[PDB]
């Protein structure tokens, strides 16, 4: 019925989209995080290698 | 980095080998060339105490 508890609804929804941006930021970030090292373990290896 | 290790222990081996080659080079050839000097001394000695 009342106005301000559709108001705190609509934060906590608001809350709940950030929420999932910021999980798919956090995951993106990792797969990055994951192919650099396994690209700079490559690298040192063909250095040792040359 | 385990991999690295991998590659680096022939790559040591390798170094080890140039040093090796490296260094006998340099002692044989000073060593030779001062037996020869000295060998060159003796003979002008002998004919000289002739």
């Amino acid at each position: 019925v009342d106005q301000r508890t559709r108001d705190a609804l609509q934060r906590s929804v608001q809350l709940a989209i950030e929420i999932t941006t910021n999980s798919q930021e956090a995951a993106a970030k990792h797969e990055a995080q994951r192919l650099e090292q396994e690209a700079r373990g490559r690298l040192e290896r063909q250095k040792i290698l040359d | 980095q385990s991999e690295a290790e991998k590659a680096r222990k022939e790559l040591l081996e390798l170094e080890a080998l140039s040093m090796a080659v490296e260094s006998t080079g340099t002692a044989k050839a000073e060593a030779e060339s001062r037996a020869e000097a000295a060998r060159i001394e003796g003979e002008g000695s002998v004919l000289q105490a002739k």
